[PDB]
Formats: structure tokens, C-alpha cells, sequence
């Protein structure tokens, strides 16, 4: 492993340790995998994310 | 009908989207946003389409 | 033996064990009480991707749709971290980005 | 197979395995015509499907005829 | 205008020339070999005559039938419904051509998998894992007598209500509907018995409340390949209907 | 007439990954008939009784010509009583909606 | 690299990705490892007795 | 033992205790080669693992062959 080279960096695992068991926390991890790119933002600015 | 089912989906490679089917997925604000002409130009009349 | 003695259910670990218990073995060979918990897993995890296809647009850019870009959950360049069936020949032939 | 449903996987030649059956003599009564030998065994198999369905429904109407008065009350005398 | 294929259907006097009736099973014990004559000899690509049961004007009402299909089922299933076509004379080749059904030595009040071989019916009865008796399948054989042909699509073009008779072109006064005759609607088939459904059924997407992609991707492996080649058509709204339907 | 628990039963039959293919074979052979459904009522009363016990769901929810003929023509204790209440609450709703 | 071939019927890349990256590290609170197996030792325990 | 899994604790010499077995004659068919005597008994034990697994799966396909038509229906005649 080279932790500076993957789509899953350090702070994803830091959030994964302190998760709650609530089903709302399942929705947080799915909304986490937005790609922070330029044509991604069009898909969220339409739906008001 | 299995003949009509098989002639249409055999070598299809590019899928079309109609006018009305690409309005039923849009939120209430993006149809009024000025980046869209053709989704907005063809809503001329309330009763019709 | 494990759901009756303890109140917990086994084979949670890998996906392929979880999937095959739902599709195959509709019997009462495993009890109905523990059978619902397996069906709530795949019954919801199929419902997770349906919401993902609602943000992902109907439209494309080139040959690659926008659906391949917006979420890493849809992006096929992300691979599940355990390979039992050969994924490597699928990503070479399909993608325009060189693997 | 683009214009047909895929064929099922069933063991062949039910005639040579059991019969001893009167409706298998009825299977031979169907004429071959212009059909080939392999195509005849297909349509001879389809004709067996019609004979079995006609046989069991004719036995079914005898089953749902209901119990009768005279024969039942006579046996109650003993 | 009932469009059975190419020829139209205008007046009720042409009823025997376009619509064939099949009444009770009990009343047709005379004409019953005549039914099987039209299962092989006639071409079922240009028959232009559909098969229905004769209607009963005191039994049903359409509104109780209509609310079951357009209201309660797409909502309670979130729109996962595909229209299915049946090859009926390929269905009964499984049930009757069995070996325990045919031979009269086997006890009628007996379980099925004690006597059944390796075939489709060992695996169709592995899906539900049901134990019928022999007579139970034997009565299912008897449905092949009055059993309909390949499921046909009749399109119904009516005039609109006189509130709405204003349009630009001449066809805009008429609005249409497809009625899948002698088929049925169905959910997603289990993936463990997809090979059996491939050897019994075929999908027909024919209505916007019944053309769903992720149900039809089970019923035929070509459409399962259609989804994975382009993922734009995984939604029920966008999905491409054949223009011949 | 529909309570929320009945929709929790109907919707799980839609999302059944192990739905019985055998009740399509019946519904192809029955194809919604009065006389033909009477001939197989000792069969479809078993299929429901072997599907309500193996899991909490109930079958034959495809077409109106199978839901209506179960309610109005049995009236009996063939189907389990817990399962047969859901079938009445469907047709209790539709007659209420008309 | 000894891997059984892919059937396009059984393969679901989106579902396995949702299971391994989202639902498992939440419900385990990030307590998971990668497991190695010496397969020829597995038979000698199970069979040879 | 830094590059290997620790060895299991199993009683030795299955050959001298039972056989009376045809596949133990197949164990002797494997040649020793350049391996030592102690290392040969290890690899002879590993070869017995392959013979038993091949034996029971070949018996398993005969088990899942399914019941046949002609032999079963003939015994139903009596």
C-alpha cells in the first residue's frame, strides 16, 4: 500500500471507526463517494445538494 | 411478439430519449434555469404537449 | 446451530456467501426468523443503487455516460477488493482510459 | 433460436421405457406426411401431450360425478 | 378501431371473422380434437385472429379490474413490472411428458420428487420446493385442451371524449392503448431458475406502467446484455419501447 | 381498508429475489377462468400454504383474475387465516375505491 | 493468476462495491482485515483424518 | 518456521493402521526421486490427500446422476 495513492485515503477510515449504527449513517457513506469534480457538481446543483 | 421483441433490441447501440421523458426527471427549478432552452421551449400550453 | 444457540448470524463477512443464501435456499432449512435478516441486506443494497441512478443523469458526454463519472460507487474503475471472478479482462476491453 | 423459445432439457423416448399403454398405439395412428424422421418424433411427442390431457379430464368427470342415491343406500342396509 | 395486426376491426358483425371464442371446457367435448388441429397446421405469424373466453355481462366490471392494474400494483411495487408472453405448447411439454404423469402404475396420491427424473420439472419444483400429488399435476395437464395460442398484442385506438376533440393534425383526435391478450404481468424471476424461465417465457414491454428494464433483464439474456452495454436505460421512464408496440 | 402492514407484505413480494416460478406456470395454465380455477383449487391452496410458511410473503399477486378468485370462491380454512386476511383487505379496498 | 471466469449473468460490480466499501465497515465500525489462506493445508486438516 | 504455517498435530502412519485399500497401492506408485526418506513420507501423505478427493467426487457424480426411467418403472410393475 501507498496511502497517498488510492481513492480511499486516511480520513475515510477515520470516519469509519466512529460511525454510529443508525441507518442514517448508511446514507452518509453513500453520499460520501461523490467525486468532487467539475461535471459532478452539475448533478448536485440541479437537485440542490 | 417475440419476433418484434428481437428485431428491435438486436443491434441497438445508441439509446434515444424523448422530449417528455427528459422532463419527468428534472426538479422544479432546473426547467426554469436559463441553461435549458429545449426543455423550456416545448412547455407552451398547460393542457397540451 | 449458530442462530439458535447464540442470537447472532454467521457468514456476514464475504458478499458471495450473503448473496447465495438469499437466491438459493428458499426453504425452512434455515429458520424463518434468521432468513429475514439476510433478505433485508440485499433488499436494501439493491435499493441503494436505485437512488444513485436518480442523481446520475439520463444524458451522456461522449461514448462514456455521466453515470460512470459522478459517483465512485458507479465508477467501474473502482473494483471490489476481492476478485473471485475475472474482472481484469472486463475493464481492459470496456474502458477508454488505459489500465 | 431467435424466433423460438429455447427447448427444455428432458430425457428422450418415453415410448420405449414404459409402454404397455393403449394411447401409445394411438400415437402410431398419426400419419407422418411430408415431415422428416426427426421432425416426426417431435410432433409425435406433441400428440402424446394431447392424448394424456384428454384422458385424465375424461376420468375427472367420472370422479366429480358425485355420490349417488340408490347404490349407496343399498350398501347401508348391510 | 381494434387493430389486430394489419386488418382493422370496425363493426360487431365481423366478430366471428376476427375473434374466436372458447367457452366452457365441459361444453366442448365434441369439438375438442378440432382445437388441436389449429395448433400445428395454421401459421401463427399471420393468423390475425385472437382468442378470448366469451364475456359475462353479469360477472365482472372493468373498474374493479382497472384499479388493480393502474393504481395498486405500480405503487406497491415501485414500478417493477414487465409484460410477459407465454409459449403455451412449450409449457405443457414439461408437465405431461414427465414419466410419473404418463405411467398409470404410479400411485395417484403420491409425492412427485419420489418418481421424477432430471429435467425441468425437478428444478421448477425446486424453486417453490412444493410437494403436489400426482393428480394435482394431472389436472394441470387437462388445461392444455382449451389452452390459448401465442400471446397477441391488440392495439385499441378510440376517439377522445368530445371535451377534448381539438388537435393540430388529424390523428391527434385519437388516442391509443395496447392490450396484451392472453398474457400476464409479472415481477422479477429468481436468478436461480432463470434458465427455466428462458425455456418457458419471453418479455413484451407494452405499457408505460409495465415497461421496466430491471425486470425484463431477467427474462431474456439479450436484454441483460442490452443493459450492461449502455447504462442509460436502467430507469423505467427512459427505457426504449419498440415502435412496433 | 388497506393498513400499512399489508403493503409491507405486498411490496416484499415485488422485491423477492427467490420468487416461485411455479405460480407463473399455474397462471399460464389458468389464464383467468371460472371453470379452470375450480379444477385446481386443491393445488393453489397448497402453493400459498407452502409459501406463507417458508417465508412471510404470499403468492399469486400478479393478476386480478387470481386475487379475486381466491377471495370470493374459497371462504374456507385452506389458506392460513393470517394469510387470507391480506387477500380480503385488497378486495376490501378496491370495492371501496369504486 | 488463477481466477474462475466471469459470467455476465452473475456479475454485479455495483452491488459488491456497496457491500465491501459502505455497509461492512460501518456495521463493523472499521474492524476488518485481509485474510490469507494456505489452501493445501486446508485439505490436510479436513480430509486426512 | 518463519516462512511456513505451523504443522498440525495429527497421528502418524495411516497406511499401517488400516489398509487393505487400493489407493495405498497407488501411493507406492509415486517415485521418491531426490527426496530424503523423511521428506518422502511428507509428500506421500500429500499425494494421499489428492487420491481421496478424486475418489469421492467420482463417486459423487454417480450419486447425483438422478433416478432413471426404465429401471425404476420396471420395478414398479411388481
Amino acid at each position: 500500500m501507498a496511502e497517498y495513492e488510492e481513492w480511499h485515503k486516511s480520513p475515510v477510515a477515520a470516519y469509519a471507526a466512529s460511525c454510529q449504527a443508525t441507518p442514517g449513517a448508511i446514507s452518509a457513506m453513500v453520499s460520501m463517494h461523490q467525486k468532487l469534480s467539475a461535471p459532478s457538481f452539475i448533478c448536485q446543483a440541479k437537485h440542490r445538494m | 411478439l417475440f419476433r418484434t421483441f428481437h428485431q428491435y433490441y438486436m443491434g441497438k447501440n445508441v439509446a434515444f430519449v424523448p422530449d417528455v421523458a427528459q422532463k419527468a426527471l428534472v426538479t422544479t427549478e432546473d426547467l426554469l434555469h436559463p441553461t435549458s432552452h429545449r426543455l423550456l421551449r416545448l412547455e407552451v400550453h398547460p393542457f397540451f404537449d | 446451530t449458530y442462530w439458535v444457540n447464540s442470537g447472532k448470524l454467521a457468514f456476514v463477512n464475504s458478499y458471495h456467501m450473503v448473496r447465495f443464501i438469499c437466491t438459493h435456499m428458499g426453504n425452512g432449512s434455515i429458520p424463518k426468523e434468521a432468513h429475514g435478516h439476510y433478505r433485508k441486506i440485499l433488499g436494501e443494497l439493491i435499493a441503494l443503487e436505485q437512488a444513485l441512478l436518480k442523481l446520475a443523469g439520463h444524458e451522456t458526454v461522449g461514448r462514456t455516460p455521466i453515470t460512470h463519472l459522478v459517483s465512485a460507487l458507479l465508477d467501474p474503475h473502482l473494483l471490489p477488493p476481492f476478485a473471485y471472478h475475472d474482472v481484469f479482462t472486463d475493464l481492459m476491453q470496456k474502458s477508454s482510459r488505459q489500465p | 433460436s431467435n424466433f423460438k423459445v429455447r427447448d427444455p432439457v428432458i430425457q428422450e423416448r418415453l415410448d420405449h421405457d414404459y409402454a404397455h399403454h393403449p394411447l401409445v398405439a394411438r400415437m402410431n395412428t398419426l400419419d407422418q406426411g411430408n415431415m422428416s424422421q426427426a421432425e416426426y418424433l417431435v410432433q409425435k411427442r406433441h400428440y402424446l401431450v394431447f392424448l394424456i390431457a384428454h384422458h385424465y379430464y375424461e376420468a375427472y368427470l367420472r370422479r366429480m360425478g358425485g355420490i349417488q342415491r340408490r347404490d349407496h343406500l343399498q350398501t347401508l342396509r348391510d | 378501431i381494434i387493430k389486430i395486426g394489419d386488418q382493422n376491426y370496425d363493426n360487431p358483425q365481423n366478430r366471428a371473422t376476427f375473434i374466436n371464442l372458447r367457452g366452457r371446457m365441459e361444453d366442448l367435448v365434441n369439438n375438442l380434437v378440432n382445437i388441436y388441429q389449429t395448433r400445428v397446421n395454421e401459421d401463427h405469424d399471420e393468423r390475425h385472429v385472437l382468442d378470448v373466453a366469451p364475456l359475462d355481462e353479469n360477472d365482472y366490471n372493468p373498474v374493479l379490474e382497472k384499479l388493480f392494474y393502474y393504481v395498486l400494483m405500480p405503487v406497491c411495487s415501485n414500478g417493477h413490472m414487465c409484460g410477459m408472453g407465454v409459449d403455451y405448447q412449450n409449457v405443457a411439454l414439461t408437465l405431461t411428458y414427465n414419466g410419473p404423469v404418463f405411467a398409470d402404475v404410479v400411485n395417484a396420491q403420491d409425492d412427485i420428487l419420489l418418481h421424477l427424473e432430471n429435467g425441468t420439472l425437478k428444478d421448477i419444483l425446486q424453486a417453490g420446493d412444493i410437494r403436489p400429488t400426482v393428480d394435482m399435476i394431472r389436472v394441470l395437464c387437462t388445461s392444455f385442451l382449451t389452452c390459448p395460442f401465442v400471446t397477441q398484442a391488440a392495439r385499441v385506438i378510440t376517439k377522445r371524449d368530445p371535451a377534448q376533440s381539438f388537435a393540430t393534425h388529424e390523428y391527434g383526435k385519437d388516442v391509443a392503448q395496447t392490450v396484451l391478450v392472453n398474457g400476464f404481468g409479472a415481477f422479477a424471476v429468481a436468478d436461480r431458475s432463470r434458465e427455466a424461465a428462458e425455456t418457458m417465457f419471453y418479455p413484451v414491454p407494452f405499457n408505460k406502467l409495465y415497461a421496466d428494464p430491471l425486470v425484463a433483464a431477467t427474462l431474456h439474456p439479450l436484454l441483460a446484455n442490452y443493459v450492461t452495454r449502455l447504462p442509460n436505460q436502467r430507469n423505467a421512464v427512459v427505457f426504449n419501447v419498440p415502435s412496433n408496440l | 381498508v388497506i393498513d400499512q402492514l399489508t403493503i409491507d407484505v405486498i411490496q416484499e413480494t415485488a422485491f423477492d429475489p427467490a420468487y416461485p416460478l411455479f405460480c407463473y406456470v399455474i397462471e399460464a395454465m389458468i389464464h383467468g377462468q371460472e371453470e379452470k380455477f375450480v379444477m385446481n383449487m386443491p393445488l393453489i391452496a397448497l402453493v400459498i400454504q407452502t409459501y406463507w410458511v417458508n417465508s412471510g410473503k404470499l403468492a399469486f399477486v400478479n393478476s386480478y383474475h387470481m386475487v379475486r378468485f381466491i377471495c370470493t370462491h374459497m371462504g374456507n380454512g385452506s389458506i392460513p387465516k393470517e394469510a387470507h386476511g391480506h387477500y380480503r383487505k385488497i378486495l376490501g379496498e378496491l370495492i371501496a375505491l369504486e
